[PDB]
RNA sequence: AUGUAUUAAGGAGAGUAUAACUUAAUUUAUGUUUAUGAUAGAGGUUAUCAACAUAUGAACUCUUAGAGAAAUUACUUAAUAAACGAAGUGAAUUGAAAUAUCUUAUUAACUUCAGGAAAAGAAAUCAAACGAGAUUCUAUGAUUAGUGUGAACGAAAAUAGAGCAGCCUAUUAAAAUAAGUAAAAUGGCUUUAAAGCUGUUUGAAUAUUGUGGG
């Protein structure tokens, strides 16, 4: 029963949210005796991390991140409403990241 | 313009109006026509002289002569640097005339050629090419060497090899009309 | 001129050169020297038939009223291509 | 065709319209000569009430 | 009036005999009881 | 005539360069891929983070 | 007016009166009186009574 | 006049049942309900004494093949106004109680190109140490900051409302992430000196492990 309420909860994220972790999926949700590094989505073997610019091997060119710092900041905002902000790659715009880098440096 | 022709191929380097005229030696079928694909980005709304040569993206502009005491403003113009050099084509191998400004004649010594400067792919360059740079762009790419020089680039690319060529259409007319 | 300049111009109101037709159609092709060939395959004839026995008139008796037809269960009754197709076996098969 | 078929559904419209202002124009003017020959049977009744 | 009646009576009849005919040939096209090749025995009557 | 116009407008294709016929190429093998889906597994690891997040 | 005038017979084109029927006069100066329809003027709605 | 909804090429010539509209100028059929409707008769010219819904025959000439003195010739199943939109060029009346900078005015107008709308659009954006999160429309912010001798001109952040949508695997097929480019000198535009547009002459760098713009 707990088992299919998670996935009515899984179910309710917005559009935007589920198409996102679908393509981008962490390794928290992966299966448990999963390998981060095999079974890796094909977004994923295009860049690891999309909100990360990624030189492109042939060409020597820094390809712009796949979403760009507006939109990490809407992600950001759209996950920490589901309480998913958890599952989201590194990002610059994160609120914990935001903190962390003030009180470890400050101004 | 009055350009050379061309040693090895029959089809001539296309007129300013994008028209091909064959010569009447030539043999050509009834209602055959040597069609240019269109330019992406169109002809060139104001400033029609640069739809008939090499300007890039400079165009006639318009300002204010402004005196020197009470400063009072006189409508005038910008020209381009204009130019009529005879640039050498290595895929052709003759000196096609074009008017050219000086400005696009740093760019084809800085890309390596008049062939490079026409076969960029980059966006900013199709809209500098005009009109007449993408007939000249159409037409070394009926030469053997730029036709064997893209399908090189393309066993590097993982492309499958890539029907009648232009110039074999014209060598089957010749070939019939003797029959 | 006041008025009249301004109606329509007809064939009857100058002479310089000025022709207008009345849409007669071309029975021909005009010669180099100002005559006229008429070409007898644009010529128009009028096909009418022998009314000799000919026993209909272009009236009707007013005792057998109008009805139409009722075609029905058939939308499209009067033009219905299976009702012609059918209808063509049972009479004329051959045809 | 399906282009062929916008092109006459265009014209079925634009000559209906033209038939309207026609007929708009025509009732009105009929209308107008109609009550012009009534009137001289209210204006004769009129004259032999007084 | 009543001649041009019947007069336009004829040109609807005709024009419906003519696009009923249009139709009925394609119509027959399909039809397997119909061999339209053949003129002197077009047609054979279902079993 | 409208043939003849889908054909003129694609007339360019035809003069293409190697590497704007890969970018094309690519672009259609791509796009028969798809979306991946998000198995009952993975919805369900993900409901527990955000009941974890919002109840407790 | 024709509405009005065939509004206590049905409707212009519903009239449920017809000649040969006896009516009875309830306006003008020859009120009360008796007689049967002859004609039936159907565009102006008027009946004629000899 | 405003609002709502829907729609996205317009006019003329001649002819014709003078409510009826195209030389067929009052075509021919279906279904339903018919006074408890809808909103046990007479009547085909002494007509259309039936509305709604769905089909259907016909629909001339010119604008509008070529030529020409539009509605003709000659041929043929030849066919698309205005306003609105973007860019280019760009005044003067007027105000300054004269007048040159300025204002009038990124105006009127013209020219090209395009569609039922167009344009713009998912930050090399704004903010200020907190953060916001594409574009468009309306008001406030604002006779404000500011500019200018003056007369006048005049933002943005933000707030509220209308709409809301994000993406490159773009729901219609596009990038191997951008070089004669960013930028500099100089001549102009815009403007507050920045940013932005530009003719001439020149001319960079390669990602937060701090490269590039503001
Ligand atoms: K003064
Ligand atoms: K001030
Ligand atoms: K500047
Ligand atoms: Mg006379
Ligand atoms: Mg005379
Ligand atoms: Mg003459
Ligand atoms: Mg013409
Ligand atoms: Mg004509
Ligand atoms: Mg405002
Ligand atoms: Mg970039
Ligand atoms: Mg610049
Ligand atoms: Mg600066
Ligand atoms: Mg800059």
């Amino acid at each position: 029963a707990t088992v299919k309420q998670h996935v009515q909860l899984a179910l309710s994220l917005p559009p935007r949210l589920r198409t996102f972790l679908a393509r981008y999926p962490p390794a928290s949700i992966l299966p448990a005796g999963a390998d981060p590094e095999t079974h890796k989505t094909p977004y994923q073997e295009e860049s690891p991390n999309p909100f990360m610019p990624t030189k492109h091997p042939i060409t020597g060119k820094w390809h712009n991140p796949k979403y760009s710092l507006r939109r990490q900041a809407e992600l950001v905002k759209l996950a920490q409403e589901h309480g998913v902000e958890e599952l989201l790659p590194f990002t610059r715009k994160l609120n914990e990241e935001k903190l962390r880098k003030r009180v470890e440096l400050g101004l | 313009y009055h350009q050379p022709r061309v040693p090895s191929s029959a089809i001539p380097i296309p007129n300013v109006s994008g028209r091909v005229p064959l010569p009447d030696s030539t043999p050509v079928p009834e209602d055959f026509k040597i069609e240019i694909p269109s330019y992406p980005y169109g002809p060139r709304r104001v400033y029609h002289q640069s739809n008939t040569g090499l300007y890039g993206s400079a165009l006639i502009r318009f300002g204010n002569n402004v005196s020197k005491r009470n400063e009072i403003k006189t409508r005038r113009k910008w020209r381009p640097n204009v130019q009529q050099k005879r640039l050498w084509s290595k895929s052709l191998g003759v000196f096609v005339r074009t008017r050219v400004t000086t400005r696009v004649l740093r760019t084809i010594d800085k890309v390596g050629g008049l062939d490079e400067y026409l076969l960029g792919h980059k966006a900013a360059r199709v809209k500098e090419l005009g009109p007449w740079g993408w007939m000249l762009r159409w037409r070394i790419m009926q030469t053997p060497e730029i036709r064997e020089r893209f399908a090189k680039e393309r066993e590097a690319l993982g492309l499958p090899p890539r029907e009648k060529s232009l110039e074999e259409q014209l060598r089957e007319f010749q070939v019939a009309g003797i029959q | 001129g006041l008025k009249y300049r301004k109606l329509r111009l007809t064939t009857k109101d100058v002479n310089k050169g000025f022709y207008k037709g009345n849409r007669t159609g071309s029975m021909g092709t005009h010669t180099s020297y100002g005559t006229y060939k008429i070409d007898y395959t644009k010529v128009r004839t009028y096909v009418c038939p022998d009314l000799t026995g000919f026993k209909l008139t272009p009236f009707v008796s007013k005792t057998i009223r109008p009805v139409h037809d009722q075609f029905p269960g058939d939308k499209l009754g009067p033009k219905n291509p299976a009702t012609y197709l059918a209808r063509w076996k049972s009479e004329n098969g051959l045809d | 065709m399906d282009k062929l078929l916008r092109r006459v559904r265009m014209a079925e419209g634009m000559v209906a319209r033209r038939a309207q202002r026609k007929n708009a124009l025509l009732k009105r003017i009929t209308e107008r000569k109609q009550n012009k020959k009534n009137g001289e049977a209210f204006t004769e009744a009129i004259q032999q009430r007084k | 009036r009543n001649v041009k009646q019947t007069m336009r009576g004829i040109k609807h009849v005709l024009t419906e005999r003519f696009y009923a005919w249009e139709d009925a040939v394609k119509l027959a096209e399909q039809d397997p009881e119909i061999d339209l090749s053949n003129p002197e025995n077009p047609y054979t009557p279902s079993t | 005539e409208e043939q003849e116009k889908e054909a003129k407008k694609s007339a360019a294709k035809a003069m293409l360069t190697p590497v704007q016929e890969y970018n094309r190429k690519q672009r259609e093998l791509r796009r028969a891929r798809g979306q991946p889906a998000l198995t009952e597994e993975m919805l369900a690891k993900i409901g527990e983070v955000v009941a974890r997040n919002k109840l407790g | 007016e024709r509405k009005a005038r065939v509004a206590w017979c049905g409707s212009p084109k519903f009239l449920c009166i017809a000649p040969g029927d006896r009516v009875v006069v309830i306006e003008g100066h020859h009120k009360d009186l008796i007689g049967t329809i002859e004609k039936l003027n159907t565009r102006n709605m008027t009946v004629e009574i000899q």
